[PDB]
């Protein structure tokens, strides 16, 4: 049909999608065909590009100590969002745990980026894990104590 | 003496009360008292009464014949009751009538114990008092407030 | 301190006027200047006292007598006085501010304010007097060297390079040759129709000096007219010879070392009687002394703390 | 344009002839010719941009202003008026109300018309500038402008009562009763201890005294005057029997009790860090769901985000001027953030905001510049009195001061070291000669190094690729605004007056109260520079230095200003041929037309390069030279306050 | 209020509370008070009040909990470090009718 | 804590991509068991079972190793990595080293002791033969820093041209006019300025003076393409193949092939293509296009479909950073679909 370049102005996101591609998915078809679509789609002025749209200044911010649990909690959370997680789950949460443990009261400033995914999980998995899932929340809960309360109207639905 | 909180126990954290929990209880009873009234269960059956409301109770803590004075008055009787109805005769003439002080003190405290056990504290006092806070003549307070506010 | 027929002095940020000896430099003694620096100084011309051009005062120390602080102060000057002069009879003494106004100060009478004023439009750094006591010369920050005549009140400005900052000046004792100095490191001299009983006062344009690198910052004639020195932003004290204007002597206070990142500039300097020793200050806390025929240091005076500007180098009986 | 251009060949040609009775009459033949023509066909050249004509729009003003007092003007004008879309006249309503009060009777009967149509559809657009005009003091302003807000009304009364509500109470909040004694005590008693001036100094005070007569009008007023209404009530009393014997017995009483709540109030106004909005404004407390828009969002082509409520305490900057940082939650959900300034005039800024518009717009349509991401970072700013404002606050920055502060506290070097230095060497280093200062300058650059900024703008960075990108921005953001800043002229570029996004790392200038050369005039410190482009900030861009970005970037900009001046020149002739605020200029000593025309004059000449030798026409390599000269050099820029710190 | 102001006002207010209470007595109220200042000021009280009883109100919030060691803790001069201050040495300044 | 690291450290005696590959694999998650902070040996566990959990950690987690290790210790390491560098151009393993060796100069911990430069001259090379650009450019600037020289300003000019920033370029060429009055031998100069003709001149004399050498061909020949030129850049090949090496051939070729497809003359450019390696991009690229005038699309549609399995690499090095880099791969790809799109049409 010849529907060239207007792609990436209607659907703009596309390049950043098709160039994952390139850089995840282990097949010289899958690999070989992305190739066959930018190229179709044709090559963007740069500009073109800017017009239609952390990590290591993470170490910067702050001081080695608190550097290393910040990282960690974010690779962890990277996965913990369904499709890695589909075998990968039980693997984050015996990790986050164990930060938890080891930090202190410390660890009180992940919640807000642990919690809200983490209710959420339990509500999506199958039951296989969320047995697994409930005995480590109530281990988050004993860390954190008090500070858990913001949160408390979802678990108690989940346990509901 | 007088002490807020067992040497276990943490104070609470909790929003809304104010930090200074068990000073507010033992010298402005009338003030926490209302506003711990009102986060109760029993405001379920007071409709039409928010936090706002008690900001402005009209009348002072002496007029007897003013909304606020008439709490206090209220208060008072209680308290003294509470005390005389549980202490031991002479005990109860070393703190409660002795010097003005330590029973307006040892008054208020009575409502301390009550209040921090609802927040997992309990307060110690080195004249050690009997456990009052189950003591029937509170739920004539709670009536007595609910009515007068 | 009066008594020595070579009386040096010497000042800058530190304070403090010392009073070197010329064969040996034992500090014969020292006098206060708080509250400010010593932008210049001069000997008055019957080596009575000395002036001290401070930021809004003048002051005046005895130099005959034994262990004072300051005879006569002048204020009413509004912000630095950036040169001083003297009458060489010793009635008069022709400043500079700083408020682009050369005034004159009347020293035997006392009275708080001047005598005359000549206003002009920047700041006034040069104010060099013509041997024949009757013309005054005024340079500033915009190029302008105005020819002041003290009787006729006439003003005739003159700008050899646009907008520079033309920093010193000096007429040889001859009145001859005059040479005036500017920022971008060019020595300007100017050949004298002296203007004796006529007032011709005319100046006819000899030679640009590629002087300096950086800025130039001084110039002086010697007491016998051979020699014009220019001290420096180099870290130099180039003396120029008057027949050629060739350089006769380059005295230098450079480190020898590829890495001295500014010892400190080459700021005044002043002739002997003879005209072969020449002596400078320095921004490295030394006033030395040298050989104006070879270029090698015969004394160096080294008992300031800080630095040190301005010199006052008396040859006179 | 050719008929604009041919238009302004036969004025400026013939005052030529003319002035250097009947020639008027001649001119007036002549140009007629071609001024109708030309007013013709820019109506059609903006009904064929719809999107893009601010440039072309301000050259129908440029006409419609100076050439319509003529009838046959006004008659294609009046035309095409009627016919332009209502919408294009949103971008130029600051020179359309600056000419509100035109004594010419036929040209301001036209504005009226247009107004009370822009008033009409998009009325949320104009009221704001309304309201500053309503409140004028000269009479031809605020009976016409209060005439237009009275015939805005019966459109929407309900909007009107509500941003003019809005409005007069930020101005209560903007400044405090204590603030106003404060500010008006110390220069009261300038006045009376410098000076020796005393009729001048009721005429500070009494107005205070006016304003308090009012009473109690909000908690925090009443806690004043509770606190001391008193002693002012005595010390008013005291300097009123003064006005009848004329002792100075008298005086010292009221004196005593002035030095009094003067020093109490300062001993108060260091702990008022926020500002809980049911003590200082109930009203705005109270406010909910106003139809009124969020200040400096109203877009003709979006739908309104509208205050929904504004934030329930306000934190407070400590500055000279104690700005708040005031915020309202938009119907959008969104808070949005304003900063709320105190005495200072914001129409500068408001205007100078229009001009970076206009370079933005010109920058953007060369083709070589658009790619370059030539874009100077304009912020949003709303009048509210002649002594107030609002100020779109930009998320994402710093001030150079406190990047260099922060970067300095944590490799542990010691803050003031240059100053230090130059002390260590030189105790007085103000009270020196220029020469001398020249040294101690030199010598503290030659001993520190000025890679701080250049260092913390790849500390800050995370990757290379970014780091580049932040680099190539900070520089050619920082000529622009070089070129544009010389222009405009921009004075006072302090190291807190300038900030950096920490994304795309352009810098980003503040505080546009020193414009057209106020600063090079003052009679202490006056400024030599033309823009701060200081060592810290040249080490900062590529290794090589100044030659590459950055005298190329001047170069693109100054032939784009230099093309289009007359563009400019309507935008800046604006807030010049406006009273109201050009008494900025009649205080540079220690009449007001004739000071106004100098300003113009002066911005004429650097766009033609006739700036530095009025003679010669310096071609744009050659004055952008100059001027880089002039701002690097020791000379100039050790004249400079220390606190500009151009050791930096 | 910003730090001054607040700690000032609470003790004016705390003050105006056992007034109610007790409005004929010396408040002599300590606002994050050093170990040398609560020596002055419980060691003054006892020589006024010499020998009746005299209150002596600790609030704790600033400080870390008080330890096993019997020790409460208030402030050094330059308010860097938490002194402590023994109970020991409390009871021998304040006197024995006291609460 | 460290007897199990030092198997992964030096065990660098591989030659192959997939050697290279999982001595990278082994290292990162080789780091993460002994890391001292609690906070990623966690990870290890999942590290292994999912791979880019230990790839996004690897830079941290060589800091929590790198803290710790004994100076024996450090230089063991150190000198592996050196070799890793040095030893196999590996886009993958680059570019993990690379972006570790920038990570380290934001840390505390101060810069990796390679080589007694902190490895600046070592680090540049390699992030210009990644196509790194702008990394390259940091230490090429950091190496000015410290003394420059024409060398330095030579290079400094191209690599400012590279990133398509040519103010910047034209700005190190007037440092270097004042400082270096006289060096100015500018033939490489002008031909990196993007100044093509002045190039040209400059090349002329230059062959004039010395010899037939294959460098100043070579650099005259890119002058030829650059301007446009086919007629005299199919002279510059025809005369000079038996006195240039088969080394030089290889790099010639390439530009031989595009004057040749030029100027129609099909036979020619049949005997150059075959001289550019069938590994790159570029001879499956070109092998491709004879195969379309040919009329040979089976053959043609597999070395197209050969070329983008190599060009995986090229668009997976270069936009992992930024897409502005990778857009040199993308126009490559560009023409790869659009050379399918010769077939259909
Ligand atoms: N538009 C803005 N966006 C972000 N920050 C701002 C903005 N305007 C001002 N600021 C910040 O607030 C500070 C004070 O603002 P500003 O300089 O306008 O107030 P001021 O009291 O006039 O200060 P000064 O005494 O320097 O004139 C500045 O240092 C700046 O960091
Ligand atoms: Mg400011
Ligand atoms: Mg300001």
């Amino acid at each position: 049909t010849g529907y060239v370049v207007e792609p990436y102005r209607k659907y703009p996101t596309l390049l950043e999608v098709l160039l994952n591609f390139l850089k995840t998915e282990q097949n010289q078809g899958t690999r070989r065909e992305a190739i066959r679509v930018l190229g179709l789609l044709g090559a963007l002025d740069p500009y073109k590009h800017k017009v239609n749209i952390e990590m290591l200044v993470n170490m910067g911010n702050l001081p080695l100590d608190e550097f290393y649990p910040a990282v960690s909690m974010v690779a962890l959370m990277r996965i913990f969002r369904d499709q890695s997680l589909s075998h990968h789950h039980t693997m984050v949460v015996q990790a986050i745990t164990f930060i938890f443990k080891s930090l202190g009261l410390k660890c009180v400033q992940f919640l807000p980026q642990v919690m809200p995914t983490f209710l959420n999980v339990i509500r999506v998995c199958d039951g296989a894990i969320r047995e697994f899932l409930f005995q480590q929340l109530g281990m988050l809960v004993s860390f954190v104590k008090s500070h858990i309360r913001p949160y408390m109207d979802e678990i108690v639905t989940l346990m509901r | 003496q007088l002490a807020a909180c067992e040497a276990t126990e943490l104070l609470p954290m909790i929003p809304d009360l104010p930090a200074d929990l068990f000073t507010s209880c033992l010298t402005t009873p009338i003030k926490i008292a209302l506003r711990w009234f009102c986060m109760q269960k029993c405001v379920s059956l007071v409709p039409g009464v928010t936090l706002d409301l008690i900001e402005k109770i009209p009348g002072r803590l002496n007029d007897r014949r003013t909304p606020l004075g008439e709490l206090n008055w209220i208060f008072t009787a209680i308290t003294d009751t509470i005390a005389w109805n549980v202490l031991p005769r002479d005990l109860f003439q070393k703190l409660f009538r002795q010097d003005l002080l330590v029973a307006s003190l040892f008054r208020n405290f009575l409502l301390a114990e009550r209040i921090m056990r609802s927040y997992n504290c309990t307060p110690v006092s080195s004249p050690r008092l009997p456990p009052t806070y189950m003591h029937a003549m509170w739920q004539a307070w709670d009536l007595a407030v609910d009515i007068c506010l | 301190v009066g008594s020595d027929p070579v009386i040096l002095a010497t000042a800058g940020y530190d304070h403090t006027v010392r009073f070197w000896q010329a064969h040996s430099g034992i500090c014969t003694r020292t006098v206060q200047h708080q509250d400010s620096q010593v932008n210049a100084l001069e000997v008055t011309p019957d080596r009575s006292m000395i002036a001290a051009a401070g930021y809004q005062h003048i002051r005046m120390y005895d130099l005959n007598s034994n262990n004072p602080n300051p005879i006569i102060s002048y204020d009413g000057v509004n912000k630095n006085i950036a040169s001083v002069g003297f009458h060489e009879d010793g009635r008069w003494m022709y400043t500079g501010g700083e408020d682009c106004t050369a005034r004159i100060w009347d020293l035997r009478s006392r009275n708080l304010q001047c005598q005359r004023i000549f206003q002009v439009n920047a700041p006034i750094n040069c104010v060099c007097l013509h041997p024949n006591q009757a013309e005054l010369i005024v340079g500033d920050q915009s190029g302008a060297i105005h020819i002041w005549d003290l009787k006729t009140d006439h003003n005739e400005q003159l700008i050899p390079e646009p907008e520079v900052s033309i920093t010193s000046a000096h007429i040889d004792p001859d009145a001859s040759y005059m040479a005036a100095v500017n920022s971008t490191g060019n020595c300007y001299v100017w050949n004298l129709t002296g203007g004796i009983g006529d007032e011709v006062t005319q100046l006819i344009p000899k030679t640009k000096i590629p002087a300096h690198t950086r800025y130039a910052l001084q110039c002086r004639f010697s007491p016998d007219s051979t020699l014009l020195a220019t001290c420096s932003a180099d870290q130099t004290c180039k003396i120029w010879r008057t027949s050629n204007f060739s350089l006769m002597t380059e005295l230098s206070i450079k480190s020898g070392n590829p890495g001295e990142s500014s010892r400190g500039w080459m700021w005044g300097c002043a002739f002997s009687g003879d005209s072969q020793y020449i002596v400078t200050a320095s921004s490295d806390n030394l006033a030395r002394l040298w050989c104006v025929e070879t270029g090698e240091i015969k004394r160096e005076y080294g008992g300031h703390q800080k630095a040190v500007v301005c010199l006052a180098f008396n040859d006179s009986v | 344009v050719m008929n604009f251009e041919a238009v302004l060949h036969y004025k400026h040609q013939n005052q030529a002839r003319d002035e250097k009775k009947k020639v008027t009459e001649d001119l007036s033949k002549t140009l007629l010719m071609y001024t109708v023509p030309a007013v013709q066909g820019f109506f059609r050249s903006i009904s064929l941009s719809r999107g893009n004509n601010l440039q072309d729009t301000l050259r129908v003003l440029t006409l419609w202003f100076d050439y319509g007092h003529w009838p046959d003007v006004n008659e294609a004008l009046v035309e095409g008026v009627k016919a332009i879309q209502i919408d294009t006249w949103l971008q130029v309503i600051p020179q359309l109300i600056a000419r509100i009060d035109t004594p010419r009777p036929l040209v301001g009967r036209l504005i009226h018309q247009l107004l009370t149509d822009i008033g009409r559809y998009h009325p949320q657009a104009l009221i704001y500038p309304l309201t500053v005009a309503s409140k004028s003091t000269t009479t031809a302003r605020h009976n016409a402008a209060n005439k237009i807000l009275k015939n805005m009304c019966e459109h929407s009364n309900t909007l009107v009562q509500q941003a003019m509500m809005v409005s007069e109470e930020l101005i209560r909040v903007a400044i405090l009763w204590h603030e106003m004694w404060h500010e008006g005590l110390e220069e009261a008693s300038r006045l009376y201890f410098g000076e020796r001036n005393v009729k001048g100094m009721f005429e500070v005070l009494e107005p205070l005294h006016a304003m308090m007569e009012r009473g109690p009008q909000t908690l925090k007023e009443t806690s004043f005057n509770q606190a001391y209404g008193r002693d002012l009530m005595e010390a008013q009393e005291w300097c009123r029997k003064y006005m009848k014997s004329g002792n100075v017995k008298d005086l010292t009483q009221a004196w005593d009790l002035y030095y009094h709540v003067f020093r109490r109030i300062s001993k108060q106004l260091p702990q008022l860090t926020s500002l809980e909005l049911q003590y200082v404004s109930p009203k705005l407390l109270m406010c909910r769901d106003l139809e009124l828009a969020v200040p400096g969002t109203y877009d003709p082509n979006q739908p309104i985000i509208r205050i929904q409520s504004i934030a329930p305490s306000l934190q407070v900057i400590t500055s000279k001027q104690r700005p708040r940082k005031l915020t309202l939650m938009g119907s959008n959900g969104h808070e949005f953030v304003f900063l709320l300034k105190g005495h200072e005039d914001l129409r500068q800024d408001e205007r100078v905001m229009q001009l970076f518009g206009l370079v933005n717009t010109l920058l953007a349509n060369d083709p070589t510049s658009l790619r370059k991401n030539l874009s100077i970072q304009r912020y949003a700013v709303i009048p509210l009195s002649t002594n107030s404002g609002l100020i779109g606050w930009v998320p994402h920055c710093d001030t150079l001061h406190a990047l260099i502060r922060d970067y300095r506290e944590k490799k542990k070097i010691l803050l003031n070291i240059e100053h230090r230095i130059m002390l260590r060497m030189a105790p007085d280093y103000d009270h020196l000669t220029l020469m001398q200062k020249v040294e101690v300058f030199e010598h503290a650059v030659n001993n520190t190094a000025g890679d701080d900024l250049a260092k913390l703008l790849w500390l800050k960075s995370p990757s290379s690729e970014v780091w580049f990108d932040r680099r190539t921005n900070y520089t050619r953001s920082l000529a622009v605004m070089s070129m544009v800043g010389y222009i405009l002229g921009l004075g006072d570029r302090h190291p807190s007056n300038l900030m950096l996004d920490r994304l795309s790392g352009k810098i980003l200038h503040i505080d546009f109260g020193d414009c057209f050369e106020v600063a090079m005039t003052r009679e202490k410190f006056p400024e030599k520079i033309p823009f701060r482009l200081t060592r810290m900030l040249t080490n900062a861009m590529e290794v090589t230095g100044l030659d590459g970005n950055y005298r190329i970037t001047c170069h693109t900009v100054m032939e784009v200003l230099r093309e289009h001046k007359d563009s400019v020149m309507a935008v800046l002739e604006a807030f010049v041929y406006d009273p109201l605020l050009n008494w900025r200029l009649m205080d540079t000593n220690t009449a007001l037309n004739k000071k106004a025309i100098q300003i113009i004059n002066r911005v004429r000449d650097k766009l033609t390069g006739r700036d530095f030798s009025h003679d010669d026409t310096l071609d744009v390599p050659t004055q952008v030279e100059l001027l880089i000269k002039q701002a690097t050099s020791h000379e100039n820029l050790c004249q400079c306050y220390i606190g500009w710190c151009p050791f930096w | 209020m910003g730090p001054q102001k607040a700690l000032e006002t609470i003790g004016a207010n705390l003050q105006k509370q056992y007034e109610n209470w007790q409005p004929r007595a010396r408040y002599k109220q300590s606002l994050d008070p050093t170990v040398d200042e609560v020596k002055k000021l419980c060691t003054s009280l006892r020589r006024n009040a010499k020998e009746e009883r005299v209150l002596f109100h600790y609030n704790g919030h600033g400080v870390p909990r008080p330890t096993v060691n019997g020790e409460v803790w208030v402030f050094n001069k330059n308010y860097t470090q938490y002194i402590p201050l023994s109970i020991y040495d409390l009871q021998t300044w304040m006197g024995s009718p006291s609460i | 804590s460290t007897i199990n690291l030092q198997k992964a450290w030096g065990a660098a005696r591989r030659v192959s991509k997939d050697d290279w590959l999982e001595w990278l694999r082994r290292l990162s998650l080789e780091l993460l068991k002994d890391s001292s902070s609690p906070s990623l040996r966690s990870c290890w566990a999942l590290a292994q079972a999912y791979n880019p959990m230990a790839r996004d950690l690897f830079n941290a987690a060589f800091v929590s190793c790198w803290s710790e290790l004994n100076e024996d210790q450090q230089d063991e390491l150190i000198r592996s990595i050196e070799l890793a560098l040095t030893s196999q151009d590996i886009a993958e393993v680059t570019q993990t080293l690379l972006n570790l060796a920038e990570f380290m100069e934001h840390s505390d911990k101060g810069p990796l002791p390679l080589r007694d430069d902190n490895g600046i001259v070592l680090l540049g090379e390699r992030a210009a033969k990644c196509r790194a650009y702008a990394k390259a450019l940091h230490y090429k600037e950091l190496e000015f820093q410290k003394g420059p020289t024409p060398a330095i300003l030579e290079s400094l000019i191209s690599i400012n041209n590279k990133l398509q920033q040519p103010e910047a370029a034209a700005g190190v060429l007037e440092y270097a006019m004042k400082h270096f009055g006289e060096l100015e031998i500018q033939a490489t100069w002008y031909e990196k300025l993007h100044e093509w003709e002045d190039a040209l001149v400059a090349y002329d004399k230059k062959m004039d003076t010395n010899k037939d050498d294959p460098e100043l061909m070579l650099g005259r020949m890119r002058c030829l393409e650059a301007l446009g030129e086919w007629g005299q850049l199919h002279q510059q090949c025809c005369e000079k193949w038996t006195l240039v090496n088969d080394e030089t051939q290889a790099k010639m070729a390439r530009m031989a092939a595009a004057a040749a497809w030029g100027l129609g003359q099909w036979d020619s450019m049949e005997e150059y293509t075959c001289m550019i390696p069938r590994d790159t991009h570029d001879g499956a690229f070109y092998r491709a296009v004879l195969a379309l005038h040919q009329d040979l699309f089976s053959l043609a549609q597999q070395c197209i479909d050969k070329a983008r399995d190599l060009l995986d690499a090229e668009l997976t090095a270069m936009a992992g950073e930024s897409y502005s880099r990778a857009y040199g791969a993308m126009v490559s790809c560009h023409m790869l679909s659009e050379l399918e799109e010769v077939i259909q049409y």
